[PDB]
RNA sequence: UUGACCUCAAAUCAGGUAGGAGUACCCGCUGAACUUAAGCAUAUCAAUAAGCGGAGGAAAAGAAACCAACCGGGAUUGCCUUAGUAACGGCGAGUGAAGCGGCAAAAGCUCAAAUUUGAAAUCUGGUACCUUCGGUGCCCGAGUUGUAAUUUGGAGAGGG
RNA sequence: GUUCUUUGUAAAGUGCCUUCGAAGAGUCGAGUUGUUUGGGAAUGCAGCUCUAAGUGGGUGGUAAAUUCCAUCUAAAGCUAA
RNA sequence: UUGACAUUGUGAAGAGACAUAGAGGGUGUAGAAUAAGUGGGAGCUUCGGCGCCAGUGAAAUACCACUACCUUUAUAGUUUC
């Protein structure tokens, strides 16, 4: 981020001429592949959905995308999982009644 | 499970059994295909001592061991490589959680699965006690017509009944003394 | 191998299709007593990554206790000191009802050696934590190939240890800020660090 | 009641530190004993030096300067670009780190160069017995001291072309703070389509 | 009108295991009072005294979902220092941790998540033999609900 | 320092290119109550309802949310001085 | 001693009051009238209807509002019956 090379003030850090080789070995836990999307297209299709999620799929489209998110917010316990669970439901509805 | 009350839509196949007319030819077909027992294999190693070991011929001067396929709750390479044909189902099945995803491992890939009951007698042709499935990828020409014939039978008696079974639940089975009063009550309530 | 499909299975037992099977799981758990004899494991996925070998040693127990807290047998409150400290029912325990699944069958484990433990099914009255044990005086265990530490005097018999797999299940005893409390123990993590160590060569 | 204008002591006093004070009357006790184990249990037992050649690592933070510290190994990247493998270094005596490597250039240009003054100074004895003795040194940690590399000497000419500094760093600190304020109104101004 | 596998049992045999004393130090769980108190509760004393169980021959903890905003950092505990300033307390009496720097002592490892599928190779038990903290051969059981070999976050496995 | 044996057309480690990247299943998080503590509006332990993710999750001594970056790879065990 | 969720499945379930909006009657003497306690009377699309049209007379009839609602229906649903 363009260091200063001198005393602190504007930027933070020192001009380190790193060779930036190979970092860690597990940044991307998920990917496309043919196995990660093979289990959910074989197991999840059996049970379908959960009783508490069969009501949440009738609030997003019907009661808009505001209060419906609050319902699932207190249902879980946090809002940090409202974009990793509720957002995932957008692909479930489209792969059910739509397709 | 499938006697008293309702049944889970994920299964509903324990109430259906296979006839003894088709299962007879099925068991006899797997009779000729079985690995050698421990009593007739360890001694065989001493016979090939002057043909394989001292003969310097690893898997060269030996007949092809046409063994029938197998595997139940441990199937990975038989799906990704598309090497699954005739698929059987266990009888007892103690793990209840390990039976609700067995037909799904054949329906998605289009593998002709057969809902059968029994794995103990088929465990004798594998040098064990319990068995599983019995597919054939590299079958000889001796039983070529005796394998493709059973394909049309299974697909027209098992593959055609999966989507319809999944939708409906399953029940209406009579109990015991319960039906000796409940059914006798509606008779007098309608036409005494 | 094919346990990848079992990984997805979590809330499917409560879904409107296997929710009836949930009672079938806790079914056999209550029908049996506390101490008995079992055979092959029911969950090949959990009772495996904790230590497994297809032979005669790795089993799965089935202990049944109550569900709630505990009230000390004091004559309707033998304590009774400070109004905040008081409360025989307000004393809703604090630090042990999880090793209970081993703390009582530990007598049945003192002659053995507890490997690990887990959970299967529960209700609103009892608790069912299946625990796997490994016989240390078994020659197949004393040799094998992988494990070579079972012979040495190592374990603490997981029933009075407090450092069980179900005990190390919690217990944040790392190195950070949330781990400075019980880093040493209970006494030496206070009686020692607050001790003015005075040598011969005083200042 | 009242201590008036006196510093109130708030240390470990009121507690029962009559039998709590863990006095240590050793020092010289464990000294000689370990030294009887350094000339026997470390000398006449496994003829290998204890304190090996530790990697000269620096001690950062502005709070401390011209310091010097040791490490636990020379990673894997430094060993790979040395001459031998990692598994082979565990047999000789070369210290190897763990769980990760390094990315800094100054680190790579300090530890690798030091290994060249160690690997080329020693040899490898065969596993078929033999292995003669040529008087080894039981001190490799404090053999080659490395201080902080000095830059330019004390003879720099007068160079100036707008130092400011005090006025520059003052606006630099302000620019660091006022980033989501000045650019905030500027972004809402250029969006006027 | 007739034989197997799984689950659940019953002895006095070869071969094994269990019930405690002492108990410095240390660890897990549960749980009090007295002293001080510009009255009483909160708080301090005190994750305490006493008592009980298990493991070890040091224990607990520790080879990173840790510690930083710098010159990037290189495992745990303890003595010295950081460290008596902040925090907690009817802000009263009291309690009061961790990081940087420095010193002593160093060499680290591996299950499942993974099918050899064109020869169930390893481990347990019994008999004989032998060089008995062991090895070879024959005969069983456990074992298709997949063992074993290889591999461990620093990458690793599967081809040419 | 010796004497007596062929393990082995074996085992292990290292470099480049293509095809790749698995990760523990009532556990974590959040909320309520009790106990304890040095941690300031939830640090550790125990119990309960709701209840996790697969280009992910969590921490880094001051809660939450939106747009970026980022010290780790846990809920399993063993391990001199 | 009391209550919600969960433990603990299923929806063929007799009869009510609601969470956003548009009609339906506002009838006491007299005035043929719907003049509802109070407020507002120069006004909204302007070519055009009523702006204060007649008799009576305490209050006189479009117009963004504090309003008591006799009796129904109402989209994905509904804590305790």
């Amino acid at each position: 981020t363009v260091k200063t090379g001198i005393a602190i003030g504007l930027n933070k850090g020192k001009k380190v001429t790193s060779m930036t080789p190979a970092p860690k070995i597990s940044y991307k836990k998920g990917a496309a592949s043919n196995r990660t999307k093979f289990v959910r297209s074989l197991v999840r299709e059996i049970a379908g959905l959960s009783p508490y999620e069969r009501r949440l799929i009738d609030l997003i489209r019907n009661s808009g995308e505001k209060r419906a998110r609050k319902v699932a917010k207190k249902r879980l316990g946090s809002f940090t999982r409202a974009k990793a669970k509720v957002e995932e439901m957008n692909n479930i509805i489209a792969a059910s009644r739509r397709h | 499970l499938s006697i008293r009350l309702k049944v889970p839509p994920t299964i509903a196949q324990f109430q259906y059994t296979l006839d003894r007319n088709t299962a007879a030819e099925t068991f006899k077909l797997f009779n000729k295909y079985r690995p050698e027992t421990a009593a007739e294999k360890k001694e065989r190693l001493t016979k090939e001592a002057a043909a394989v070991a001292e003969g310097k011929s690893k898997q060269d001067a030996s007949p092809k061991p046409y063994a029938v396929k197998y595997g139940l709750n441990h199937v990975v390479a038989l799906i990704e490589n598309k090497k699954a044909k005739l698929v059987l189902i266990a009888n007892d099945v103690d793990p209840i959680e390990l039976v609700v995803f067995l037909p799904a491992l054949c329906k998605k890939m289009g593998v002709p699965y057969a809902i059968v009951k029994g794995k103990a007698r088929l465990g004798t042709l594998v040098n064990q006690k319990t068995s599983a499935v019995a597919a054939l990828t590299e079958v000889r020409a001796e039983d070529e017509a005796a394998l493709a014939k059973l394909v049309s039978t299974i697909d027209a008696n098992f593959a055609d009944k999966y989507d319809e079974v999944k939708k409906h639940w399953g029940g209406g089975i009579l109990g015991n003394k319960a039906q000796a009063k409940m059914d006798k009550r509606a008779k007098n309530s309608d036409s005494a | 191998g094919a346990y990848k499909y079992l990984e997805e299975l979590q809330r499917k037992k409560q879904s409107d299709v296997l929710r009836f099977l949930q009672r079938v799981r806790v079914w056999e758990y209550r029908q049996k007593n506390v101490i008995h004899r079992a055979a092959r494991p029911t969950r090949p996925d959990k009772a495996r990554r904790l230590g497994y070998k297809a032979k005669q040693g790795f089993v799965i127990y089935r202990v049944r206790v109550r569900r709630g807290n505990r009230k000390r047998p004091v004559p309707k409150g033998a304590t009774y000191g400070k109004p905040t400290n008081q409360g025989v029912n307000e004393l809703k325990y604090q630090r042990s009802l999880r090793a209970t699944a081993e703390e009582r069958v530990g007598r049945r484990a003192a002659n053995l050696r507890v490997l690990n433990s887990y959970w299967v099914n529960q209700d609103s009255t009892y608790k069912y934590f299946e625990v796997i044990l490994v016989d240390p005086q078994h020659k197949a265990i004393r040799r094998d190939a992988r494990y070579n530490w079972i012979c040495d005097p190592v374990h603490k018999h997981r029933e009075a240890r407090g450092l069980t797999a179900t005990g190390k299940k919690s217990r944040g005893i790392n190195k950070g800020h949330k781990f400075n409390n019980t880093k040493a123990g209970r006494r030496k993590t206070w009686k020692r660090q607050n001790t003015l160590s005075l040598w011969r060569y005083r200042k | 009641a009242i201590s008036k204008n006196l510093p109130i002591l708030k240390n470990h006093f009121r507690k029962h530190w009559q039998e709590r004070v863990k006095v240590h009357f050793d020092q010289a006790g464990k000294k000689v004993s370990r030294r009887n184990a350094r000339a026997t249990r470390a000398a006449k037992i496994a003829p290998r030096p204890l304190d090996l050649l530790r990697p000269v690592v620096r001690a950062p933070t502005v709070k401390y300067n011209r310091k010097v510290r040791a490490g636990r190994g020379f990673t894997l990247a430094e060993v790979k670009a040395a001459g031998l493998t990692a598994a082979y270094a565990r047999t000789i005596g070369i210290a190897v780190d763990h769980r990760r490597q390094n990315r800094n250039q100054e680190i790579f240009d300090a530890n690798v160069q030091r290994l060249k003054e160690y690997q080329s100074k020693i040899i490898v004895f065969p596993r078929n017995g033999k292995a003669p003795e040529a008087e080894q040194v039981l001190s490799a940690a404090a053999t080659f001291p490395i201080a902080q590399p000095a830059t330019d000497v004390e003879a720099r000419a007068v160079q100036d072309n707008g130092e400011s500094a005090f006025r520059t760093l003052r606006l630099a600190r302000s620019e660091k703070k006022f980033r989501g304020i000045r650019e905030k109104r500027a972004r809402e101004k250029a969006e006027a389509e």
